[PDB]
């Protein structure tokens, strides 16, 4: 058979098609799923990434501060912890089904406190105060396809691998018809729910609908970045019909961020260290004893700057880590140390680490361009000063460049550079319609994002706009000693 | 477009050659024709309703088929079903394409009105 | 003699940067940036910290060069401590990046001592099982702006989560030309990013370019008898402020400010020399640089104008006259021919053969083909393959009307033709209205 | 270590070709562009250079026959495999299916799998992939050439076989879209009337003087070359204003008006 096209790289998973409604003859024929070694979960790739080191690492006194300010390593989230914990505990002890929607901006401690509530629930179930439950964590931004959540959750429930539609019918039949005495309670963390709802609202409506079933024994914790995601993905009738718990996560204040930072630094500040003077390795208590500190006002202004802009813990922790890294860079450069009295992280280190975030490189990039690129930007600024359109044709820029060269003939620099600009300093080269490196600087300003150019194959009538603002361009061209006097 | 013309032409060519291992439906089927099937190739293109095909596409397809002239086992014949007249056709084709088509062409009045 | 061949080969390998790592040339104005990059990699492969950092700079600003030199520096001392996964934003799509990561992981783990088997869901789950002392995984992401699209930024989210939370040491080097790269990221992605942005250092003064040329062309190993004399000839030409070499370096500094642009001209100056005296004469004169610069401009709108015939030039001038008189700059074949025929009639009244319409059609097609004319409001060459596919299935209105009625616009205006056409040409007086 | 042949008005282009194209991969650029309009002798000069250096390993692809990007990738994989097994017949290789290449990443993977089985070679070699007419591709989006510039970065640098790309393109504006990449580019400017006349004489006088109609005319009733050259200059003097500097159009007019 002669084919019209070929698909030669099809890789298909060995996933079955038959849903759970056909695994048994009747609803009364289903055994105890808790007493089954494939149900409810009743990582071999670590040794791939393993090797042996030859030389010992020199662990500098600041590397403790850097390692201990990582996001991988619950002050201020007590009402949220209490609310999620009492909703989940009350629904678990009553063998009911509930759903808690948690919203907020990134980095405010949403996933962390939901996980801490879940571990506290697991510890209480270890003391047999509440019945046992399965914990499933489903992240919408960790998927190839949004329907794979259906494949994931059922695989955590039954242990078998199905396709997503059959998994959806299996989960529907599990939460609807399977009796409560033959099943276990399930707590689902639906993180990044906006990643799974972009195409359509099937996953949102299915997961919220399963908690309305009397047989479900299902706890769904759904975490998102906007508050009106259920109100705009489902109607108000549906959201009134489910009745989810609604919890917002406001950004941290500066005092809360400060307590977070020095609770990360509780055992390290104002502490002693035995430091090897020839290598720089430090051991927490030929050897010098060095005290280490971070000042209070540095953390204070860092947490004050973060709480004004974003209020998230990740930025505050990362500027503290960057300040410690800057201090350790200067320390290692001063003492000549390698990789294999009082040491302080100062206010100026936090200032510099914040200034790398605060400042922009647009003006600095534009002041170090060539004369032709600055000529292009100056001609563009002259054109938007004259006709006031904010989009200029490229031919108008060419004519404005030609006019600026022709007018300033008495200037020493323009007289010295015009032969370069229109003949590349050579008498065998004819006078060109464009300047030398015209398309080079046009492509460079388009690649940098300074410019925007429309898609048009006529090079004269094609339009170009500044993609930054007019004031950084004015500040850049007034820095140049050539452009600012003409 | 020219891509669909070439893909349909090479699918029909490969199907007709197989009728009496998959391949790419492009002009490398033409250059590899004697390596696969062992015999020489004579393609006869019949363009139906030439007054209806977009002439830029047809010009680019003729320029595409010009690339097969460097293969010694290929000859190409073109049949144009002209409905209006020949002067209306050559005013829509580019002059280099007309110079290409001028080397050997034959006109044939195929109307039922001719001679009654 | 083999000595000049050895010296020419050494100059060519120094210009292409294909020396070994111990002999590799690093420019002074780059060195601090190199040291900063040298810090971050040394905090990942040796000290097992996790880093994410984006290098921002223009094309040919030595991002890939410095990253490759750092990796090949670390490869000769710690080869069992890290693996390298490299992705490119042009080649890898959102689907094929996962397959590329898995394939590169399985070969790089077999180069020290399956993830890539199955569907995309299974492969991505196995990758997250692998990633989300220990071997450092170093990711080199070229054109990282293409994955920071207005679409779910799934891969950047997962890579930055591997940076923050994973027990595997992970170092990401993104590379971009966009100065506002932080605005491209979604909030969750930006929050998970370390906000360590290295802007690549620019050439600030002419002595930076002079020192870089001195670094590129000085042979610092005695592998030829001509090495010392070539070095002192080089130092004499680079020390003279009025030499031809300093003039060309100043010219590049004011126009391109690009050392690779200068290397592309210096390479066939060295490679076309036949002996040592010819090479010394060529570096004294730099006449080959002028010939090179003349060749690089030979197919722009100036050199294409001088290749036209007098009938082609007459049709171009007539079309420019009609386009200048038109309100929107549009013209067609009929208006241009009418202007041309009244122009030949007014010249012959004060002899020139007037060509017919059928012959002027070929000249018109040749002027369209040489990009002197352009179809009105034509987009031209589309940005991406999807837009080109959408355009290729559309039937444009210009392709069905007869050729004499198609609207066209000039890529060169009448004033530019008056600038370029010499005074002795017989159609120069019609470049004014 | 290379031979620079004689091309009649392309001496600078041949010298640049000798300066850039070499059998040693350390002194050879990854990408080389030859830019010129139609009939400027790009194919002629490149063919003369590669036939003057038979030790250079070149693979010729014309992308006007492939139309789209996927057949171009498949043709690259197929022709690279074919050239390697007719170049090294004593190296046992697995014949990879070129139709499995449906993505640029798949081309990278397939080329890596092709090149790892030639590591038994002694010296590092060059594979010259000549994409004669890249911008003659019919679909031709802007983002395609950027995939081919950066293709060598994804392939192993210490491999025995290194792929070198030589691109031929027509339009100046297409080339000027990629000016910041600083790829070495050799320009082929359009010939003048004298150069066109000399090229037409040297390429068509031997075919005109040995034609069947002329030798039938001398029997019905150096100087044959004189009358063929005189016809060529008469055709040029009559029709240079009409054809411009087009070699092909003047060749058609010569072929039409010779009998
Ligand atoms: N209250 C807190 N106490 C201590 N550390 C915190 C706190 N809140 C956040 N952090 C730190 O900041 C990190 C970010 O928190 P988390 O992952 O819970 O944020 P999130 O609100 O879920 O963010 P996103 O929307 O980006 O996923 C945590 O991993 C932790 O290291
Ligand atoms: N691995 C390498 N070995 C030798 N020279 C190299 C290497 N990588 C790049 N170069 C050279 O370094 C110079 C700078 O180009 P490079 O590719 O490093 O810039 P870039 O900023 O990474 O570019 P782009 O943004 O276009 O990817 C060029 O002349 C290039 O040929
Ligand atoms: N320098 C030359 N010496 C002799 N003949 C030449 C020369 N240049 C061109 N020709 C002749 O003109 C023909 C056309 O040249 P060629 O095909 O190389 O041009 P091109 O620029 O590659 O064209 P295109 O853009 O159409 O592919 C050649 O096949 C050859 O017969
Ligand atoms: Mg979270
Ligand atoms: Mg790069
Ligand atoms: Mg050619």
């Amino acid at each position: 058979v002669i084919r019209k096209f070929t698909k030669k790289n099809v890789a298909r998973a060995k996933k079955k098609y038959t849903p759970f409604s056909k695994r048994f003859k009747s609803i009364a024929a289903i055994p105890d799923l808790t007493s089954l070694p494939e149900f409810y979960g009743n990582s071999r790739f670590e040794n791939k990434l393993k090797t042996t080191q030859k030389h010992q690492i020199v662990e500098t006194i600041f590397s403790k501060v850097k390692k201990q300010l990582n996001s991988s390593y619950l002050p201020a989230r007590e009402n949220e912890f209490a609310s999620i914990y009492l909703s989940a505990y009350s629904a678990i002890e009553s063998d009911s089904a509930t759903t808690i929607y948690v919203a907020g901006t990134p980095g405010v401690g949403k996933t962390l406190t939901v996980r801490e509530v879940v571990k506290e629930l697991l510890s209480s179930s270890a003391q047999r105060e509440i019945p046992d439950f399965l914990y499933v964590e489903i992240n919408g931004l960790k998927m190839v396809k949004p329907t794979d959540c259906y494949e994931t959750l059922w695989n955590k429930v039954s242990g078998e691998r199905l396709t997503w539609a059959a998994s959806m019918e299996s989960l529907e039949f599990y939460f609807k018809r399977v009796p409560k005495n033959k099943k276990k309670t399930i707590v689902v963390l639906l993180d990044e729910l906006d990643a799974m709802v972009t195409k359509s609202q099937d996953i949102m409506y299915n997961f919220f609908n399963w908690t309305t079933y009397e047989n479900a024994k299902l706890i769904v914790i759904a975490v998102a970045n906007t508050m009106d995601l259920p109100e705009r993905q489902l109607g108000n009738k549906i959201t009134s019909r489910i009745g989810f718990t609604r919890i917002m996560f406001t950004g941290y204040t500066h005092e809360e961020l400060k307590n977070i930072i020095d609770l990360r630094l509780k055992g390290l500040n104002d502490s002693f260290f035995y430091v090897d003077t020839k290598t720089g390795n430090a051991i927490l208590i030929d050897v010098r004893k060095v005290r280490l500190r971070m000042s209070a006002d540095a953390i204070e202004i860092a947490s004050r700057k973060v709480a004004s802009v974003s209020g998230d813990a990740r930025r505050a922790l990362k500027v503290c880590k960057r300040a410690a890294e800057i201090a350790e860079k200067h320390y290692m450069a001063k003492h000549g140390y390698g990789y294999d009295g009082v040491q302080t992280v100062h206010i100026t280190h936090v200032m510099k680490a914040l200034n790398e975030t605060l400042n922009s490189h647009v003006i600095t990039f534009m002041t170090r361009l060539s004369f032709t690129a600055k000529l292009f930007i100056y001609a563009l600024l002259n054109l938007m000063k004259k006709n006031g359109s904010q989009e200029q044709e490229l031919g108008d820029i060419v004519d404005e460049i030609k006019l600026l060269i022709e007018v300033n003939g008495s200037n020493k620099f323009v007289m010295e550079i015009a032969k370069t600009l229109f003949q590349q300093g050579s008498d065998n080269i004819s006078e060109q319609l464009r300047i030398i490196s015209w398309d080079f600087v046009l492509n460079q300003l388009l690649d940098a994002g300074i410019l925007f150019k429309q898609t048009m194959k006529n090079d004269r009538i094609c339009c170009v706009k500044l993609n930054i603002s007019v004031e950084e361009a004015k500040r850049a061209m007034n820095e140049d000693e050539t452009l600012r006097n003409l | 477009n020219v891509r669909m013309m070439l893909r349909r032409s090479m699918y029909k060519l490969y199907s007709a050659a197989d009728a009496e291992n998959d391949v790419s439906y492009d002009l490398s089927l033409v250059e590899n024709f004697k390596r696969l099937f062992g015999k020489d190739l004579a393609m006869v293109f019949n363009f139906k309703d030439v007054d209806s095909i977009n002439f830029n596409t047809l010009d680019n397809f003729i320029i595409l088929l010009k690339s097969a002239f460097k293969y010694d086992h290929v000859k190409i014949s073109l049949i144009f079903n002209i409905n209006t007249n020949l002067s209306n056709i050559e005013k829509n084709l580019r002059q280099s394409t007309i110079r290409l088509l001028k080397r050997n062409y034959h006109k044939l009045d195929v109307s039922s009105n001719k001679g009654f | 003699d083999p000595g000049f061949g050895s010296l020419q080969r050494r100059l060519l390998q120094q210009l292409y940067g294909t020396l070994p790592t111990d002999e590799k040339i690093i420019f002074t104005y780059l060195q601090d940036c190199q040291q900063e990059i040298d810090r971050i990699i040394k905090q990942s492969i040796i000290q097992k910290e996790s880093h994410s950092v984006i290098l921002v700079g223009p094309r040919q600003s030595y991002k890939t060069y410095l990253l490759d030199y750092e990796l090949s520096l670390l490869q000769q001392s710690y080869k069992e401590q890290f693996i390298t996964i490299r992705l490119n934003g042009f080649i890898h799509s959102e689907q094929t990046a996962i397959n590329g990561i898995a394939t590169q992981l399985e070969q790089q783990l077999q180069k020290i001592h399956t993830i890539s088997s199955g569907s995309l869901t299974e492969v991505f789950e196995k990758i997250l099982l692998l990633l989300d002392t220990k071997i450092t995984v170093v990711f080199i992401f070229d054109e990282i702006d293409t994955f920071a699209g207005p679409v779910r930024q799934t891969l950047l989210y997962n890579l930055f989560d591997m940076v923050e939370h994973s027990r595997v040491p992970v170092c990401i080097f993104g590379c971009t030309t966009k100065l506002n790269i932080l605005e491209y990221l979604e909030k969750r992605v930006k929050s998970r990013f370390s906000q360590r942005v290295i802007y690549m250092p620019q050439i600030q003064n002419l002595d930076d370019m002079v020192d870089a040329v001195r670094n590129l062309l000085t042979v610092r190993s005695e592998i030829s008898p001509w090495v010392s004399q070539w070095n002192e000839t080089l130092e004499k030409e680079l020390s003279d402020p009025r030499s031809n070499l300093n003039r060309h370096i100043r010219m590049n500094f004011e126009t391109f400010r690009s050392l690779p642009t200068l290397k592309n001209s210096i390479i066939p100056l060295v490679a076309t020399s036949k002996n040592f005296g010819s090479l010394c004469t060529a570096i004294k004169s730099c006449s080959f640089l002028d010939i090179y610069n003349k060749n690089q401009l030979s197919n722009n709108l100036t050199g294409r104008l001088q290749s036209l015939s007098d009938l082609e030039l007459a049709i171009l001038i007539s079309a420019a006259r009609v386009a200048l008189r038109a309100k929107d700059g549009s013209f067609n074949f009929n208006l241009a021919y009418a202007e041309y025929e009244k122009m030949i009639k007014a010249i012959n009244s004060r002899t020139i053969k007037l060509w017919l319409k059928k012959d002027v059609k070929n000249v018109w097609e040749n002027l369209v083909q040489l990009d002197f004319f352009t179809e009105k409001s034509a987009v031209g060459l589309r940005d991406n393959a999807t837009a080109a596919f959408y355009a290729s299935n559309y039937q444009f209105q210009g392709t069905m009307i007869p050729f004499d009625l198609r609207s066209y616009q000039m890529q060169i205006i009448l004033q530019e033709l008056r600038r370029i056409i010499p005074k002795s040409n017989m159609y120069y007086s019609w470049t004014q209205l | 270590n290379v031979t620079t042949p004689e091309v009649a008005f392309r001496e600078y282009q041949t010298n640049c070709l000798a300066s850039y194209i070499s059998a040693d991969p350390d002194i050879t650029p990854s990408n080389l562009i030859l830019q010129g309009y139609s009939g400027t002798g790009k194919t002629y000069t490149l063919k003369k250079y590669f036939n003057a250096n038979p030790n250079l390993h070149a693979v010729w692809l014309e992308p006007v026959e492939l139309v789209s990007w996927k057949p171009l990738l498949q043709a690259i994989a197929r022709t690279v495999q074919y050239k390697l097994k007719t170049l090294y017949p004593n190296i046992p290789t697995t014949d990879y299916d070129p139709l499995q290449v449906e993505e640029p990443f798949l081309l990278v993977k397939t080329l890596h799998n092709i090149f790892v089985q030639y590591e038994s070679l002694q010296e590092k070699t060059c594979l010259f992939l000549i994409l004669d007419g890249f911008d003659s591709l019919q679909d031709l989006d802007a983002a395609l050439f950027n995939k081919y510039i950066k293709l060598n970065e994804l392939l192993p640098k210490d491999s025995k076989i290194n792929i070198k790309f030589i691109y031929t393109m027509l339009e100046t504006s297409f080339l000027q879209r990629y000016s910041t990449h600083c790829i070495p580019t050799v320009m082929f400017p359009r010939y003048n009337v004298d150069e066109v006349s000399t090229i037409l004489v040297m390429s068509r006088c031997g075919e005109l003087m040995e034609d069947s109609c002329l030798r039938k005319r001398i029997i019905e009733e150096d100087q044959f070359q004189n009358v063929a050259a005189n016809f060529i200059h008469l055709i040029v003097q009559a029709f240079h204003s009409y054809t411009g500097n087009d070699i092909f159009a003047l060749n058609d007019l010569i072929d039409f008006k010779w009998p």
